[PDB]
């Protein structure tokens, strides 16, 4: 123990950590499936 | 509107007051009832530079 | 490469540049087309909306 | 007084110098009328006989800037027989601004009214000219 | 040989609600 | 000035005509341009509440990259559509008022006189 | 131990090589008028499918 | 060209990630390998001008800025990090930060090909030298400088913003080849007249032309040395590149239209050279001289001559070129005697040789010894101005006299004569100033060896 | 009065490191950041770029402008042509107004 | 404050604009408008000191007498035309007196004599929700009726706010009263480009909260009330100087910042409907803000101001008030200029 004090971020918040990489980790996935199905509709509406 | 919440979910929390012949309590048609009936009818999806 | 690919670049350049500026002028000119007599999708100011009226008998006739 | 203000551009530059100095006249005290209410409403003055001399000061101000900026303009236009040019507005401009530095007792402002209102009355000019719009109409 | 920086007059300059 | 357009939905953000549309690549630099702004993004917050600028906050930056490129990738699809539409009807409007705009005959520098003005 | 300390070396390499080929990207767009110029119309030799890359 | 632009990109990641030992070497290694990889575009093989992209071209006026600007990069960090050695390691990289930025946006700005993108990247550049000036600077003055120098170009610069909106509307690209290609002749109105006006004043007021050019002494006076390398050296240019490419379409009112301005330039250079004559600070004499050959530039420019034009080009790199130098010497000497008098510091020429040998030579290219290509500008631009009228020949004449006589005054004053013995702290001399000044002189003995490649659009 | 640092003073840099450079304070760096802008400045650049430069074929046409003019000066001298037209432009190829 | 109060008051100031954008009835848009006043006024006289209850009165005699004359015109086009909406013949008297009562609940000139008082004698919080929120209500009803305004006295109403606010912000000290200045000038820019396009109005709003917001915080971080103030930033918190000055370029339109992109477009549709000496008159205005910007970054971060003992102090505690929003903003306010195609419509 360095401080006299506790600092607030002296542990990392967990859940905060948990909930960056989940919805970040969702949202790649997410944006990777809707490219996708935007490139199947464009080649099934335009017969490519 | 500038925002079009009305239209998007269907309610009507004003647009069924706008006017004359929109709806009455019991039936007593306004003053002028079928004249701005005609007016609106005639306007309807034209826009309004050709409604003037 | 040569100056054939300069060449071939420079015009395909200069013909997007070209139907640029055409397309430019056309938009301005249906722009102003629509501004001075609205009769297309652009520029269709509101309306009072039809349903709204009521088509049901009333109390008095004379309406 | 819409129809007054039409009048003035009637007639071509040098002709009626009497009717172009009494319009421009006319427009300096309706301007210096705006501007001295503006004035006394904005910082009252401490009586009611000293606000109507600052009113009429500065009325008589800007009704002398511009029966001199009018006349002035007129009578270069007649004298140079060439009444569609900037240049005439330009001297009736310095005019105007000398008045306003005689009024100020400063010729600093003289020389600043001279070369702004000169710049002003000849870009006024080359509006009314090669037709300038202030206030258009939407059209796009 | 230093840099030149604001001194309490230049820093006394600005206050006063109306410059 | 496109919103009274006929078959405008109300409040849609991308109708299902905008589903014609050919979808970013997701590597263009509209969208890598975003995502660097995210990582900046990032590297300010760090600065701003004084950790490491980028060996602090690891999630916090890769949470702002992913955040930044799916607002990017779907306002320009959105903005694609829109100019998209916008290029129809003024074509629309072209094919329909044919004679409001005629095709003029541009003619060749062997009748057309051009002034010459010397430069000496 | 070294690849930590020098890393930074190769950032301005990278930027080169990345230019480049972004450039060679630039060339595949604006190709409307391969073998289309009116100056260098000529008919293509039998082991070439293109006049320039 | 977007292989010029991209290291020079990740110059700055580099910058903000190298050691505090190793970021000086890092960048100026690395930018002097950005000012090779610029020099490719002198392979001109052909008549037809480097379109590289829909947005990025090379000229051969726009080439030898590009060159320059790359040159002089590392020459800035060279000349910088002297001044900067009691300074946080933070604030030397955002300083180094600063130049790199001015670098791209102004290697951007020559190979741009359209005069909006033009605008955008010449207020671009003209950010971070405020920056610089008013951050870096030494005195008090430096704020009134950075305002003078901000507002001067602003307020050149919005009719110019307004006038290219008007032709965009007018026309519909604005991209230069479709204006060169279909250029229409104006009919020389009033409203054309205006429209000329607002789209020259923005130029004339960077170049500066005289009577604004009151922002330029100032501004190298409060300036670092970077600062004044990045203004006299570029920014100058950068006004007389917009006026060469914006001339092509203000046919055919120019002619009449180029009168006041020629009078101000040729008049100017007298003027101000008179007050190299006649200046206390050598700072202001090198700005001073600045505002001189700026001032042919302009002759030039508004003559539009191809002899004016090449002559124009040429000088404005010579200018640049040398320029610098006379500004990397002066700052020298103020770094020695910590004072900026042109009066003070006289026997130079014992205590320091091979300098006092950079000086006479900087001057000698100053007041343009053959075969230079300073002299091939002048002497082009006198030889276009003399086909123009006859008699500019006085007015050019004297120019070239008291242009002589300012810079051997200062060669006399600050180098000849007995030593200021009182000035104990005279250090020798630094390998890294001596290096500067070599790299600035050996491009000026190359281009003299081939100045073809500065010659430009005409010829 | 308000607390403020006295005026540094700018010492002899070559009093501690006689083999000073100017390019930093420590002998270590001083030498190879000078190693840096001599190696990539003067080698490099000054000697690959000038011969790099100095080798550019057909500079903006000049080479092949004097041999297609020799050729030209050839066909028109042993045929009786002109060396220079006075219309660049064929007359039949430009059609005047009437008035 | 309890949070039953903070509840129902935040409520009713975000129900107040969100009533007026949705609502179609000229009544409802009204009493939206009510509700954003009457929502607002506690939140002014929250503090309970003198000055706060100055400017509570003049904010309430003001936006009154607006919205009398706003329900002035809607009782007179419910008189002419039988209806709630100005629809294509309402007469151009009661046009007038709707645009001069939205002006007067905008706060730009001639009726922006309230705007810095108002702004001055509140905390900085109230400050940023006044000069963003309530704006947006008045812009509402505004962008419904854009073709049927005079544009002769939207550009001259136009033209007088950006005089009359770039000489207030050249003169004025006071963060405040600067910001209050700014705000009149930019609402002078969205006034005259909205008979033209509402979209590049709407974006220039946009743009305008973008930047003010953040701005606003850096001033929150400090209650730094003046010029001294914010110019001793350096020792209070020296990593933010930056984003200050970066922030401050992009309010003034410098390219290329992306605050040069609303002026840019403006001007560029002015050109498009041939009012070029409106936009050369409102270019150079806008030169003259950018001016009195540009010495605040001359005050705030280039130089550096004498500092104090306790400034020691100052750097011996730590805070963590610029929350997560501060940087996202900065960062869309700073550099997003390349984007701008995607920021028209
Ligand atoms: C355009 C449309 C068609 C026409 C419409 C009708 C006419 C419109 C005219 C508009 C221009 C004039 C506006 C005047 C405003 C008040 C100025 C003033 O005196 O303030 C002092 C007052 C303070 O007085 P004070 O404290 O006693 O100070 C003592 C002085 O220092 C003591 O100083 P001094 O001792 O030196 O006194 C000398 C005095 C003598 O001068 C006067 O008395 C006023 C003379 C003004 C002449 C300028 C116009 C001349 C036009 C000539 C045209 C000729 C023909 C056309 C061809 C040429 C065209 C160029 O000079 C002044 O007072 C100068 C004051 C500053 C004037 C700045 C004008 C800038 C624009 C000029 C061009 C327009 O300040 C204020 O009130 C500030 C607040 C202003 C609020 C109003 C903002 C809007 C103003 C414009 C309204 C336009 C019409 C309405 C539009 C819709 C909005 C509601
Ligand atoms: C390490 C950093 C980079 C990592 C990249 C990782 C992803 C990757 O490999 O992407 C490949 C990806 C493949 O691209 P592509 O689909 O083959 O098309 C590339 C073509 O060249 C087609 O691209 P383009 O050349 O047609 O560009 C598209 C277009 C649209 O793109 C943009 O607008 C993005 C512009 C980004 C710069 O660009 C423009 O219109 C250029 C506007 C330039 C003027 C902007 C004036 C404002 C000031 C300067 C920019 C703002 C900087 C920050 C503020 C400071 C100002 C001094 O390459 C890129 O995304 C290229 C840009 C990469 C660098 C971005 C900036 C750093
Ligand atoms: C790179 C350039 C942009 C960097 C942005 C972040 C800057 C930053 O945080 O710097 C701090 C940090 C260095 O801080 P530090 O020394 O470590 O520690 C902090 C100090 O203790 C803190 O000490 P302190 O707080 O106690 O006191 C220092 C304080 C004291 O305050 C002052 O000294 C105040 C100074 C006031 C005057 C200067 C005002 C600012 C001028 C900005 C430029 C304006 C002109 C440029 C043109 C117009 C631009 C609109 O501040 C400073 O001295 C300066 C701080 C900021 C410097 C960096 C500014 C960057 C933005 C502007 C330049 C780049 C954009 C424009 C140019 C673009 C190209 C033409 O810098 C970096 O980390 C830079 C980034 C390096 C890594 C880049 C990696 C890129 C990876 C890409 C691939 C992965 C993502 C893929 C995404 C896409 C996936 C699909
Ligand atoms: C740094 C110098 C600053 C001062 C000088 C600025 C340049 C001077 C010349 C240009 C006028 C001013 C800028 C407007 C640019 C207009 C360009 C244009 O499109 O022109 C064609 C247009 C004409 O439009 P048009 O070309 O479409 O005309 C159509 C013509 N018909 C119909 C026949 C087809 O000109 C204008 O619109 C000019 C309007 C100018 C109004 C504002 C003037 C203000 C006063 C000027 C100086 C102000 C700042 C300095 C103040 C004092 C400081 C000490
Ligand atoms: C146009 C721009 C579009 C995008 C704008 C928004 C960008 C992202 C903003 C949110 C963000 O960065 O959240 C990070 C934060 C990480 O949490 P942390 O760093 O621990 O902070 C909490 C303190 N205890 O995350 C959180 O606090 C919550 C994480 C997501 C939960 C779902
Ligand atoms: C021709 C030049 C005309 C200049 C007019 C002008 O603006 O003059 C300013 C001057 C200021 O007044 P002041 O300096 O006090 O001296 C007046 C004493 N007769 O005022 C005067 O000189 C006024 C003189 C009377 C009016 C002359 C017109
Ligand atoms: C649309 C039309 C808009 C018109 C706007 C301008 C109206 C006329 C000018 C009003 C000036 C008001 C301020 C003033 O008086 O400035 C003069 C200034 C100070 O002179 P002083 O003797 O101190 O006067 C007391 C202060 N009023 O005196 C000076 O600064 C002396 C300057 C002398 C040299 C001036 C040269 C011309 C400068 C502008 C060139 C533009 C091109
Ligand atoms: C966080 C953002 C979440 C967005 C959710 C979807 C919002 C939506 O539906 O937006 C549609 C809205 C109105 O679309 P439209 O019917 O064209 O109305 C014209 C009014 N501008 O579209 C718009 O208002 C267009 C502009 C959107 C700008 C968003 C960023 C600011
Ligand atoms: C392009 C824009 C530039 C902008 C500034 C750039 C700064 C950075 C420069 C980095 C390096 C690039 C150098 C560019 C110039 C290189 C000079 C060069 O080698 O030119 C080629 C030339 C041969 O070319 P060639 O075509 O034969 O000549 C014309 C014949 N028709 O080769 C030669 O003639 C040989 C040259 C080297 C041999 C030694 C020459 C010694 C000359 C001594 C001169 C003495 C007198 C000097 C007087 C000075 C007075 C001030």
């Amino acid at each position: 123990k360095f401080y006299v004090r506790e600092p607030v971020n002296a542990k990392p918040n967990w859940l905060a950590v948990g909930l960056s990489v989940g919805a970040s980790v969702f949202m790649w996935i997410y944006l990777i499936q809707t490219h996708n199905e935007d490139v199947l509709e464009y080649k099934r509406r335009n017969g490519l | 509107p500038f925002l079009d919440i009305q239209k998007k979910l269907g309610i009507s929390l004003d647009r069924h007051f706008m006017f004359l012949s929109a709806e009455q309590p019991y039936k007593n048609a306004a003053r002028c009832h079928a004249f701005e009936k005609e007016w609106i009818e005639c306007a309807h999806g034209i826009g309004g530079t050709r409604a003037k | 490469d040569g100056p054939e690919k300069n060449y071939e670049k420079t015009l395909a350049i200069l013909q997007i540049e070209s139907e640029k500026a055409e397309l430019r002028l056309k938009e301005q000119e249906v722009r102003r087309l629509m501004r001075a007599r609205g009769d297309g999708p652009w520029y269709q100011f509101p309306t009072p909306e039809k349903e709204f009226i009521d088509h049901s008998p009333k109390a008095t006739p004379d309406n | 007084v819409k129809r007054f203000f039409e009048s003035y551009h009637e007639v071509p530059d040098g002709t009626q110098c009497h009717r172009k100095t009494y319009i421009t006249t006319a427009l300096g005290g309706i301007c210096g009328i705006i501007g001295s209410a503006y004035s006394v409403s904005l910082n009252p003055a401490d009586s009611t006989l000293e606000a109507v001399a600052r009113v009429g000061r500065y009325t008589f101000t800007a009704a002398a800037i511009g029966a001199m900026f009018g006349l002035t303009t007129c009578v270069s236009a007649q004298v140079r027989e060439k009444p569609d040019d900037p240049l005439n507005y330009f001297i009736g401009g310095c005019a105007g601004g000398l008045t306003l530095g005689a009024r100020t007792h400063s010729y600093g402002t003289a020389a600043m009214g001279c070369v702004y209102m000169g710049t002003a009355a000849a870009l006024f000019k080359i509006g009314k000219l090669e037709g300038w719009e202030l206030f258009p109409t939407p059209k796009v | 040989a230093r840099q030149w920086q604001p001194d309490i007059e230049w820093a006394e300059q600005f206050s006063g609600a109306v410059m | 000035m496109m919103n009274g357009r006929p078959g405008h939905e109300p409040l849609k953000f991308l109708p299902d005509e905008a589903r014609s549309l050919p979808p970013p690549k997701l590597n263009d630099p509209r969208l890598v341009y975003m995502g660097l702004l995210g990582y900046c993004t990032g590297l300010m917050d760090n600065m701003l509440r004084m950790r490491p600028v980028m060996r602090a906050g690891l999630h916090r930056q890769l949470l702002f990259v992913t955040s930044f490129v799916f607002a990017g990738y779907f306002y320009l699809k959105r903005q694609n559509y829109l100019y998209a539409v916008k290029d129809h009807d003024m074509f629309g409007y072209i094919k329909l008022h044919p004679e409001d705009f005629p095709e003029k005959e541009k003619k060749t520098y062997a009748e057309i006189l051009e002034p010459f003005h010397p430069v000496r | 131990q070294l690849l930590r300390e020098h890393w930074v070396h190769i950032l301005v390499p990278a930027g080169f090589v990345f230019g480049c080929y972004l450039d060679r990207k630039d060339d595949e767009k604006l190709t409307a008028f391969r073998n289309k110029s009116m100056l260098f119309q000529r008919e293509l030799r039998p082991n070439e499918e293109v006049t320039w890359k | 060209m977007l292989k010029i632009i991209l290291p020079s990109l990740m110059l700055l990641p580099l910058t903000w990630l190298s050691s505090p030992k190793k970021t000086w070497t890092n960048v100026t290694s690395y930018s002097f390998l950005i000012s090779l990889t610029s020099l490719t575009l002198l392979w001109q093989t052909d008549e037809n001008y480097k379109n590289f992209s829909n947005m990025f071209s090379s000229d051969p006026l726009s080439t030898p800025l590009i060159i320059l600007t790359a040159w002089l990069l590392p020459l800035m960090l060279m000349a910088s990090q002297n001044h900067l050695k009691k300074d946080n390691n933070v604030l030397q990289k955002l300083y180094i930060s600063m130049l790199i930025s001015l670098q791209i946006l102004l290697i951007m700005t020559f190979s741009a090909t359209e005069l909006i993108m033009f605008y955008i990247l010449f207020e671009a550049t003209l950010i971070p030298t405020l920056i610089i000036i008013t951050r870096w600077g030494n005195q008090t003055e430096r704020l009134n400088a950075g305002i003078y120098f901000l507002f001067y170009t602003l307020i050149g610069s919005i009719p110019l913003l307004i006038a290219l909106i008007l032709i965009q509307n007018h026309v519909g690209t604005l991209n230069l080849m479709i204006l060169s290609f279909t250029t229409h002749t104006l009919d020389a109105s009033w409203s054309n007249n205006l429209l000329w006006l607002a789209c020259m004043m923005a130029f004339l007021i960077k170049m500066p032309l005289y009577g604004v050019h009151l922002w330029l002494p100032k501004a190298h006076v409060e300036a670092p040395i970077a600062g004044s390398m990045i203004l006299a050296a570029i920014l100058l240019k950068l006004g007389s590149y917009g006026m060469i490419r914006i001339s092509i379409i203000l046919d055919p009112l120019t002619k009449y239209m180029a009168y006041p301005f020629i009078l101000l330039s040729l008049w100017g250079m007298i003027m101000t050279s008179s007050i190299c004559l006649r200046q206390t600070d050598l700072k202001s004499l090198i700005a001073y001289s600045s505002v001189s050959h700026m001032a042919l530039v302009i002759a030039s420019i508004m003559i539009q001559t191809p002899w004016s034009f090449m002559g124009a080009t040429m000088l404005m790199i010579a200018h640049g070129l040398t320029s610098s130098l006379l500004f990397c010497l002066a700052n020298s000497n103020y770094e020695r005697i910590h004072s900026r008098t042109m009066i003070m510091a006289r026997g130079l020429q014992m205590v320091f040789p091979l300098m006092a040998t950079w000086w006479l030579m900087a001057s000698l290219a100053n007041l343009a010894l053959p075969p230079s290509i300073n002299l091939m500008g002048e002497l082009f631009i006198t030889m276009s101005l003399f086909s123009w009228s006859n008699f500019t020949i006085i007015l050019m004449g004297i120019n070239i006299i008291i242009t002589g006589m300012y810079s051997m005054y200062m060669i006399i004053t600050t180098q000849r004569g007995k030593l200021t013995n009182h000035m104990i702290n005279l250090q020798p001399s630094h390998t890294r100033e001596l290096t500067l000044m070599a790299l600035h002189m050996i491009p000026l003995i190359l281009l003299t060896t081939s100045p073809k490649l500065i010659t430009g659009l005409t010829m | 009065q308000w607390q403020e640092d006295p005026e540094p003073e700018d010492e002899n840099v070559y009093a501690k490191n006689p083999d000073f450079h100017g390019y930093d304070s420590d002998p270590v760096v001083d030498v190879w950041n000078m190693r840096a802008v001599f190696f990539f400045g003067f080698s490099i650049v000054l000697v690959f770029g000038t011969t790099f430069v100095a080798y550019v074929p057909d500079y903006r046409m000049q080479e092949w402008a004097r041999r297609e003019a020799e050729r030209l000066v050839k066909y028109r001298e042993v045929n009786g042509l002109p060396i220079m037209e006075s219309n660049y432009f064929d007359p039949s190829k430009i059609q005047l107004p009437e008035d | 404050m309890n949070p039953i109060t903070l509840a129902i008051i935040y409520f009713t100031i975000f129900l107040g604009p969100v009533i007026t954008m949705s609502s179609t009835n000229l009544m409802l848009m009204w009493v939206g408008l009510e509700f954003s006043l009457l929502a607002i006024i506690p939140m002014l006289i929250n503090k309970k000191n003198p000055r706060s209850t100055e400017a509570a009165t003049k904010y309430f005699v003001t936006q009154a007498t607006a919205s009398m004359i706003i329900l002035l015109a809607i009782v007179l086009n419910y008189k002419q035309l039988g209806t709630w909406m100005f629809q294509q013949q309402t007469n151009g008297l009661i046009l007038n007196m709707t645009l001069m009562a939205l002006s007067m609940k905008l706060g730009l000139a001639p009726f922006h004599f309230w705007l810095p008082e108002v702004t001055q004698g509140i905390p900085l919080h109230m400050g940023l929700i006044l000069l963003t929120w309530q704006k947006i209500a008045p812009l509402s009803i505004l962008i419904q009726i854009y073709p049927l305004l005079n544009s002769t006295i939207i550009l001259m109403l136009a033209i007088t706010s950006i005089f009359m606010g770039a000489w207030g912000g050249l003169n004025q000290t006071q963060m405040r009263k600067i910001m209050a200045y700014s705000s009149i000038a930019h609402m002078g820019w969205m006034l005259a480009i909205l008979p033209y396009n509402p979209s590049l109005t709407l974006l220039n709003l946009m743009i305008y909260i973008i930047l003010t917001a953040p701005m606003f915080m850096a001033l929150m971080l400090n209650n730094s009330m003046t010029i001294n103030s914010i110019s001793l930033l350096w020792n209070k918190t020296p990593a933010m100087l930056t984003m200050i000055s970066l922030m401050l370029l992009s309010l003034g339109g410098l390219p290329p910042l992306t605050g040069f992109l609303p002026k840019w477009i403006i001007i560029t549709e002015l050109m498009k409907n041939n009012c070029l000496i409106m936009a050369t008159l409102m270019a150079m205005m806008a030169l003259l803000n950018l001016f009195f910007y540009t010495r605040l970054i001359y005050s705030t971060s280039l130089t550096m101001f004498p500092t104090n003992n306790n400034s020691k102090m100052m750097t011996h505690q730590t805070k963590t008030k610029p929350n997560l929003m501060f940087s996202t903003l900065a960062i869309m306010s700073t550099m997003t200029l390349p984007l701008a195609p995607q920021l028209i419509t």
